[PDB]
């Protein structure tokens, strides 16, 4: 179905080429997603570790389809950022269902609502997107090497081209090329791992390496040492690819570079397929045995990243005062918690790294869209600041600084709570939902014997406190540096807002001023859909956490 | 003896303060044997608070004889002194110790 | 506690939320029909979430018993 | 928040405290420092500590009388 | 004059005899067996879980 | 639902009212504070209701609901006659913060007030429940709430003061973390009813206490940790000061009869020497340099110091009575320090809007009745007789000597150096020369807010120092089985 | 136990230490942003790589030195190994407080890592039924109280059976007087 989605979405932009056919078109691609959901939520009917499908060359999981739907709803909310327009005109003489059904409004909407604004006019945007999710729900079901590649690059070229898309851009363009050349050589290292597992085994199949592996795992003429070095090199791409210390110097620029509604997808949807992928990996080149085969266990990579990238991910965000720079350096530092979690191989750390994934994914998406509301929101207001001034492409990242937040309380009080709920979860305060997250992947590590990388973990914990409680402090702390704009509100300053009915004809006229201007529903509904989740996980716990127990119920069954 | 008060019911142990054959896993049976290790100490130091409150009035009642009238109750006073402190189940309920 | 219930104030504590963020005037009269929309979108997930508790339940249940036959019969296999 | 009363602020008294509130960013690592630095965190502690140590349980004095010892151990 | 009339009004009496408020206060918080009812079972409950976890987390791979 | 539910939510339901009365009417910050102040009269109401009904000698934990719907984090809610006494504490002490700091707050009081109402939620939390990762999860939500109560209403050195309350208390409940979380493995729960059955190996206790003790000695504080409270406990706000002194320092007190007392008892016997030389440490060094403070409500922090590591050293005495004076003092702590921030960042800074001690002399020629109520809570933070604060002390030292004799004869020494800070602070001020010179006008005496909120705390502080009994006989049976030991002729009965 | 030359492992860890921190070097001359030649690597970055050298030596030999006085293979030797290796990073940097510094951050951290165990390689397996274990120690409620004795000690409020008759032995033994309380009592 994203196959269809992605045919007849281009075969309609092929043969247009009006921007002002961009709004609806991103529309049609959160439909599009949605009858993938249907689909895909009807075939989770069954109990198996696999079932390969089109010849091997693809397989289908339990913990497959929860993450192709997880993938699918994740783009669904950052596809609503394109298909709706940032601000919105209320009136409570329109807003009935009798009105918002059978009556309209008509005004000046055009400079209200930034109609022709720069990322609602790209056509092909929400195809590429699409693009994107292709590569990353075939790369969750391959079986084979070459799957694999063609997955990756798949996934990793749509980024590549999605990060170039504001062609205007001087910093889009400089990201893109970075994130193509640094992520091109990552492919080399994913090709040259897969090569060498096929030239030593003859096989390009997952599950004939994952028995190769089993047989070998005893405890003479073929010692199999290929598996190990080959998944090392294989690893050190996907490790690129996630940002994970040492390989990490591209994701603070390339985040900072691109438009802040393109690094609400590049900064989420990478990491989902890529550490799904490497679960399954993991599991079944286990070595049950102590042997020697376990001494070069390429799960060390994975151990050695995790702990530096909670160092370098909390230490580095210290001097940080750009606010992408900073929230691309708290990635960092949440990819050493999950790559932990997938170093210790048991019961806990595999439900442990379940749970981390889903709610980070979730609760970073939070940030990236409080971040866009607040951009929008500084519409009717105004500064003389003289730093502010000399930004770079101060419309596609509106907020840069961290000293632009300085008392947006005193502004929007609640949106300022909800980044503060968002930011407590990543530093782990109960009884947010990202405390439950650390919780989890400690016990697995102290329960298994990782007690030296817990301490670490919880010592870098405070470090990277400390920058998150930069940001609160900047919030909430000061008074603003903006004020209200003053021709808003000028007296004589009003627009004619008409209401009329179903046969056009007038029922009411209304005088409006700037403050009759707010955010648009799916913005504002969104953002407290997640921060509720955050604050009351506590008492709707059950069915998430169960699910991940049933999940790896089954790939450790028998 | 002094009648058993109708409050003095519904608070007495009905189970040998011990943990000798308790399952630990009925949490009742296991409630009921600390409480009744926690009485048994409490009345035993409650009849020291006793035996001192008579040498007290033998002590003034008697003066410069207490040294002489007031034995007994000092007798009995000071093994109350040694013989009971309230030290609590959590010592008894972690081990088991038997006479042999 | 009840799902029913929690999720049902979820819908309305996801409105009262909405209306902060946006600024504007919680409780106004033509507008007072959101929150009934909200709550039954609350009511209704919570049904599907109770539908889902039912089958997990069963499906813990059944594992737990079969890691109980995995360590019973390897056990029975052992007294040889 | 609330206007005070009018208060003579001395220009003296109030770098003095000035000076108490920032105080701490001037401390030096010196042989002075290391000396007193060391003797009330370590040695002090550590002789209290160890006078604990070697009484622990030594003596009681509950119902003792005359013929029995005030040393347990 | 409050502590005096009320310490007056609330004592027992020559022997027993309690007061009908007196009663009725012990009447209320009885509870005889209602707490030790409800914290058993709870036990019992947490004490199966804390079973449950272990044979869970702890299966043969 | 059950009674002690009801203590919770009541906070909550005023949270939501002061949020949504301004949708009903601009209006005024006056209604605001009304609803907030009844809305914490109620909990105290329910809160002596269920002291009422209280057992004073039942071993089963009292006021619980059954729930018998297991999930993965549940509430439990237990009210145990160890725990009642905290409880009654805090909701009593809350309408007074609320009513201490009733015109000092001037703007954001609307925030204020929410955050003082979500306070007093998680501190009722934090005695009523039954798990000790339940008891984490809200020992470490009360931190947000209250970075930005000093960050908002905090003084000029706000912003280093909120950075370090927040990061010294997440860093040393991160080793308390991996403690509990070690426990949960091992025994497969974290109900007390499940834990306390269990008996854990000495080396693994003796490694659960490394890790319980980071976390309470950081949250004690200790002496050479105590960094976060000298500017915590002064640059917040008044009401802060009242909340963190006189409840949030007793989290520890109460986590140590619950974390460490029942289920770590090989590992805190043999190590109570090394917490008795840290407390008698912290006796001295604190009591020192109390009397070199020149900052009046930094003098006040300093005393709760010296107070901390006598409870401290009670707890740790596996006597009866010192663990019940580590009661009666953490309890005696918090009517008497909270009146003394109300003396020095309530009054003083009211007026004078300056804590430098240099400034002030001779109060008593022009506020006679502040004097009165100052010397008052002066005595009892000296621990002089007919205070709550004397009984927690005589009791707190008699079981530290009786456990190792030589750190209670160090500890007593705070009979005198607390004497010598208590009236040096006092006669400087109230008395030590005539009204002073820094006074250009002259200075009114308390209010009737003042005084009647003085006289409250003050009241409390007597008459319980009179009738300890008051709180002892609900103590005596629940404490009772914290001490571990056996004693030859009373043991192993047949 | 079987010695080990320490001359020889110290050696070891200052090439493999060392010849990291060569590569180092070879990363700092080939990111000079002037000609500064292919030499440099020995001239302008020398210090660099002899540091690691100067670090590896001292961390090897030192460990397996104190090995062999200490007649012992423990966690221990990686803490001894690890304070002469930070009293050589500080001994660069020519300030007496980071010699003690860095010798405190760099032992304390050698110690832990082992102490822990080897986690950055396989952590030990046990190999036996973790099922087993987890719920004997969940149910192994009382132990006998001998047991529980040798680690505390009789005594400080631990009065078993007995206490008073074994007291008085070892009152007779240490200070050689008989034991005998008063009665207290003009009667019987
Ligand atoms: C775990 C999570 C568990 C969650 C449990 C439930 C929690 C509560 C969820 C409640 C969801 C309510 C959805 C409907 C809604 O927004 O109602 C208010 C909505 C807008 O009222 P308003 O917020 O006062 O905005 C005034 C104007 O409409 C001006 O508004 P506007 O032009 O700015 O935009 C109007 C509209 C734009 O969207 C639409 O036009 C909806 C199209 C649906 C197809 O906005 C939305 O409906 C956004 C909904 C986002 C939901 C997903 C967020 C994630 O009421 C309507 O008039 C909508 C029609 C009634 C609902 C029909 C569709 C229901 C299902 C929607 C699924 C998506
Ligand atoms: C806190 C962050 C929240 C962010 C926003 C998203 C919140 C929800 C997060 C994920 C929860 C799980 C969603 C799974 C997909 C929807 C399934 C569901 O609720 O109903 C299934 C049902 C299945 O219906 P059905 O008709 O196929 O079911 C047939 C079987 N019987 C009749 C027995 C029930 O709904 C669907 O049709 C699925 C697709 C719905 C459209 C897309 C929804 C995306 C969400
Ligand atoms: C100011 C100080 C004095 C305050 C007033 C004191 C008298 C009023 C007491 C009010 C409370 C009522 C009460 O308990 O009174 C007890 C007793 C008078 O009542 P009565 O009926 O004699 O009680 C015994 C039973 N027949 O009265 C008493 O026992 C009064 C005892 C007063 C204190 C005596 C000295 C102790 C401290 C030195
Ligand atoms: C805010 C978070 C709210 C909760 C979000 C998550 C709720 C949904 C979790 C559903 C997954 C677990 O719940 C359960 O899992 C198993 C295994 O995957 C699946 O179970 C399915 O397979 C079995 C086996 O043949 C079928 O007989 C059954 O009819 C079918 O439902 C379903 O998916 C779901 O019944
Ligand atoms: C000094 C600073 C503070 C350091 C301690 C902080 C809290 C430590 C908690 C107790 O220490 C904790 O002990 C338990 C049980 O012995 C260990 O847990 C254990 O589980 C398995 C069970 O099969 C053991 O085989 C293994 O040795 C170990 O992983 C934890 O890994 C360790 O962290
Ligand atoms: C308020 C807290 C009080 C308790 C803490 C202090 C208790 C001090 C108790 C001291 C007495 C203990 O018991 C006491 O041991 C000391 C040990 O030297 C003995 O003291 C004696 O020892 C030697 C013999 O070895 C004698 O020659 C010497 O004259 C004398 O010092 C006493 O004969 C004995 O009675
Ligand atoms: C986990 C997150 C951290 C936990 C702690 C949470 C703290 C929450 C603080 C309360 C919520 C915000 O509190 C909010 O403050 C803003 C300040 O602009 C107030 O907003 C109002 O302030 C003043 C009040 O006179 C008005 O003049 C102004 O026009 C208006 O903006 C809101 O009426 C109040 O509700
Ligand atoms: C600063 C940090 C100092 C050390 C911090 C705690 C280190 C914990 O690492 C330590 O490892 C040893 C050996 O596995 C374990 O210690 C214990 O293990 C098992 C239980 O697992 C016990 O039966 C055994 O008696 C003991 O050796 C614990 O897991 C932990 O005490």
């Amino acid at each position: 179905m994203i196959m269809i989605s992605i045919l007849s979405l281009l075969l309609s932009t092929s043969v247009t080429l009006r921007r002002d056919m961009s709004i609806l078109f991103n529309r049609i691609s959160i439909i599009a997603l949605a009858y993938c959901i249907l689909h895909d939520t009807m075939s989770l009917s069954f109990i198996s570790k696999g079932i390969g499908l089109h010849g091997g060359l693809l397989h289908i999981t339990n913990l497959t389809q929860i993450f192709h739907i997880f993938i699918f709803i994740i783009s669904i909310l950052i596809l609503q950022l394109t298909s709706f327009y940032p601000r919105k005109v209320w009136i409570p003489e329109y807003s009935s269902l009798k009105d918002i059904f059978f009556n309209k409004i008509l005004y000046y909407r055009t400079k209200i609502i930034n109609k022709m604004g720069e990322h609602m006019k790209i056509i092909e945007y929400p195809l590429i997107l699409l693009f994107v999710i292709s590569g990353a729900v075939f790369l969750i079901s391959t079986n084979d090497l070459v799957s694999i590649f063609l997955s990756i690059e798949l996934q990793s070229y749509g980024l590549y081209l999605l990060s170039t898309i504001y062609r205007n851009s001087e910093l889009s363009t400089t990201g893109g090329l970075i994130y193509f050349l640094l992520g091109g050589l990552s492919s080399c290292f994913i090709l040259l791992g897969t090569s060498l597992l096929y030239v030593n085994s003859g096989t390009t199949s997952l599950d004939g390496l994952y028995i190769l592996n089993s047989i070998s795992d005893v405890n003479s003429w073929y010692k199999p040492y290929y598996l190990n070095f080959s998944l090392l090199i294989f690893s050190i791409g996907f490790l690129f690819k996630v940002s994970a210390a040492p390989f990490h110097f591209w994701s603070p620029d390339v985040y900072d570079a691109i438009p802040t509604i393109v690094t609400t997808f590049v900064a989420i949807i990478a990491k989902i397929s890529i550490f799904i992928f490497l679960l399954e990996l993991v599991y079944y080149t286990n070595s049950n045995a102590n042997s020697y085969l376990s001494e070069f266990s390429w799960t060390y990579a994975l151990l050695i990243s995790s702990l530096l990238s909670l160092i370098i991910g909390t230490v580095v965000g210290l001097t940080q005062f750009r606010i992408k720079r900073l929230l691309a350096y708290s990635t960092i530092s949440h990819v050493g918690f999950i790559l932990l979690a997938l170093s210790v191989s048991s019961i806990e750390s595999t439900q442990a790294f379940i749970f981390y994934l889903i709610q980070y994914s979730i609760s970073n998406l939070n940030a990236f869209f409080i971040l866009i509301t607040i951009g929008f929101s500084l519409y009717g207001y105004v500064t003389n600041n003289k730093e502010y001034k000399s930004l770079l492409d101060k419309n596609n990242s509106p907020i840069q600084l961290i000293s632009q937040l300085k008392g947006y309380f005193y502004i929007n009080p609640l949106l300022s709570l909800s980044l503060a709920i968002t930011i407590f979860s990543f530093v782990g305060v109960p009884p947010l939902v990202g405390f439950f997250a650390k919780q989890m992947v400690l016990s697995a590590a102290l329960d298994n014997g990782y007690i030296f990388l817990s301490l670490i973990a919880i010592i870098t914990s405070v470090i990277g406190a400390v920058y998150y409680l930069n940001v609160i402090k900047e919030i909430f702390f000061y008074s603003p540096e903006h004020e209200v704009n003053p021709v808003l509100n000028e007296s004589d300053s009003n627009f004619s807002l008409r209401i009329l009915n179903e046969k056009n004809v007038l029922i009411r006229s209304v005088l409006l001023k700037g403050r009759n201007i707010f955010i648009s529903s799916p913005f504002s509904i969104t953002i407290s859909i997640i921060t509720n989740v955050i604050l009351l996980f506590i008492f709707m716990n059950k069915e998430w956490l169960s699910m991940g127990t049933i999940l790896v119920q089954i790939l450790f069954s028998a | 003896p002094t009648p058993e008060s109708e409050a003095f019911l519904a608070k007495k142990p009905q189970v040998p303060p011990t943990f000798d054959g308790v399952d630990y896993e009925d949490n009742k049976r296991l409630k009921q044997a600390q409480d009744a290790i926690i009485r048994e100490q409490w009345v035993q130091v409650m009849m020291g608070r006793l035996v001192r409150e008579e040498l007290s009035k033998c002590y003034y009642r008697e003066g410069v004889n207490h040294l002489e009238k007031c034995g007994k109750l000092r007798e009995r006073y000071l093994q109350l002194l040694a013989n009971a402190k309230v030290k609590g189940y959590l010592f008894e309920q972690q081990n088991y110790w038997s006479k042999e | 506690v009840n799902r029913i219930l929690f999720w049902t104030g979820f819908g309305l504590a996801v409105r009262f939320w909405q209306l902060g963020i946006e600024m504007r005037p919680f409780f106004n009269r033509k507008s007072l029909w959101a929150y009934p929309l909200f709550g039954g979108v609350g009511a209704s997930f919570g049904y599907w979430l109770q539908s889902i508790d039912e089958k997990q339940t069963k499906m813990l249940e059944e594992r737990k018993q079969a890691i109980l036959e995995k360590r019973a019969r390897r056990a029975q296999r052992q007294a040889e | 928040g609330l206007q005070h009363y009018k208060i003579a602020m001395d220009p003296a008294l109030v770098r003095l405290g000035s000076m108490i509130s920032n105080r701490y960013k001037y401390f030096r690592w010196t042989k002075r420092t290391a000396l007193v630095s060391f003797m009330y965190v370590v040695v002090v502690p550590s002789t209290i500590g160890y006078l604990a140590y070697k009484t622990d349980g030594l003596w009681d004095l509950r119902a003792k009388r005359r013929g029995d010892l005030i040393s347990e151990r | 004059a409050s502590s005096f009339v009320i310490y007056n009004i609330s004592r027992p009496g020559p022997n027993g005899e309690p007061s009908s408020l007196h009663k009725w206060f012990s009447k209320i918080s009885d509870y005889k067996d209602e707490w030790e009812t409800r914290n058993t079972l709870m036990a019992a409950a947490l004490e199966q879980a804390a079973h449950d976890k272990h044979l869970l987390l702890t299966a043969e791979r | 639902m059950s009674l002690l539910y009801v203590l919770l939510i009541i906070p909550i339901i005023g949270i939501f009212l002061i949020s949504t009365i301004d949708s009903f009417y601009f209006f005024n910050v006056s209604y605001y504070k009304k609803i907030a102040l009844i809305t914490t009269i109620l909990n105290l109401i329910v809160s002596l209701i269920i002291y009422i009904l209280f057992d004073f000698s039942n071993n089963q934990f009292q006021f619980i609901q059954e729930n018998l719907d297991l999930s993965f984090y549940d509430i439990y809610l237990g009210v145990d006659g160890v725990s009642i006494y905290f409880v009654l504490l805090t909701t009593i002490i809350m309408p007074i913060a609320l009513v201490s700091n009733w015109n000092s707050i001037t703007n954001n009081i609307k925030s204020y007030l929410i955050i003082m109402l979500l306070l007093e939620t998680l501190l009722l939390a934090v005695f009523l429940v039954l798990d000790v990762l339940l008891f984490y999860i809200f020992f470490e939500s009360i931190l947000p709430p209250l970075f930005i109560l000093i960050g908002l209403f905090g003084s000029s050195n706000k912003v280093r003061a909120s950075f370090y309350i927040f990061l010294y208390t997440l860093l040393g409940s991160l080793f308390l973390l991996l403690s509990i979380l070690t426990m949960s493995s091992i025994v497969g729960t974290t109900y007390f009813d499940v834990l306390l059955k269990s008996s854990f190996e000495y080396t693994t206790q003796l490694f659960l206490f490394f890790g319980i003790f980071i976390a309470f000695a950081v949250k004690t504080p200790v002496w050479g940790l105590n960094s976060w409270l000298l500017r915590a406990h002064v640059e917040s706000p008044l009401g802060g000061s009242i909340v963190l002194a006189a409840i949030v320092l007793k989290l520890s007190l109460y986590g140590v009869f619950r974390l460490i007392l029942p289920i770590l008892p090989q590992a805190s016997l043999n190590l109570t020497y090394i917490v008795y030389a840290i407390g008698a440490i912290t006796v001295l060094y604190a009591s020192f340099s109390t009397l070199r403070t020149v900052d009046v409500k930094e003098l006040i922090a300093y005393s709760s110091v010296a107070h901390a590591a006598i409870y401290l050293m009670g707890v740790f005495s596996n006597t009866i009575q010192g663990l019940e004076g580590a009661i009666l003092l953490g309890l005696a702590h918090g009517f008497v320090s909270s009146g003394l921030f109300i003396c020095a960042g309530g009054i003083l800074y009211d007026r004078t809007g300056t804590r430098l001690i240099y400034f002030f002399r001779g109060l008593t020629q022009i506020m006679p009745l502040f004097s009165l109520f100052f010397f008052i809570l002066c005595l009892g933070n000296a621990g002089t007789p007919l205070t709550l604060n004397f009984v927690g002390e005589f009791m707190s030292l008699y079981g530290t000597l009786e456990r190792l004799p030589i750190a209670g004869m160090l500890a007593s020494t705070s009979i005198i150096f607390s004497a010598a800070y208590s009236i040096y602070m006092y006669n400087r001020i109230a008395f030590g020369g005539s009204v002073s010179l820094y006074f250009i006008d002259c200075f009114r005496d308390l209010t009737k807010r003042e005084f009647f909120i003085l006289f409250t705390l003050v009241s409390f502080t007597v008459i319980l120092g009179i009738y300890p009994s008051f709180v002892l006989d609900g103590l005596h049976y629940n404490i009772s089985s914290v001490v571990y030991g056996i004693e030859p002729n009373a043991s192993y009965l047949t | 136990y079987h010695p080990k030359d320490a001359v020889h492992l110290g050696l070891k860890g200052a090439a493999v230490v060392g010849g990291i921190g060569l590569l180092f070097a070879a990363v700092r001359t080939s990111l000079a942003r002037k000609n500064v030649g292919p030499w440099a690597i020995f001239t302008r970055n020398g210090k660099l790589a002899a540091t690691f050298a100067a670090v590896g030596g001292a961390y090897d030999f030192t460990r397996a030195a104190a090995a062999n006085l200490r007649e012992k293979e423990d966690w221990v030797n990686n803490g001894i190994g690890g304070l002469f290796a930070g009293a050589t990073m500080g001994l660069t940097t020519g300030r007496i407080p980071r010699v003690l510094g860095f010798a405190a951050l760099t032992g304390v951290v050698l110690a832990t890592a082992e102490y822990a165990g080897s986690g950055l390689r396989g952590v030990f397996k046990r190999d036996v039924d973790e099922y087993e274990r987890k719920e004997f120690l969940r149910k192994n409620r009382r132990r006998p109280i001998e047991e529980t004795l040798a680690e505390i000690g009789e005594g400080r409020g631990i009065k078993p059976p007995g206490y008073y008759e074994r007291r008085a032995q070892r009152l007779k033994e240490k200070y050689g007087v008989d034991i005998n309380p008063v009665c207290a009592d003009p009667d019987q």
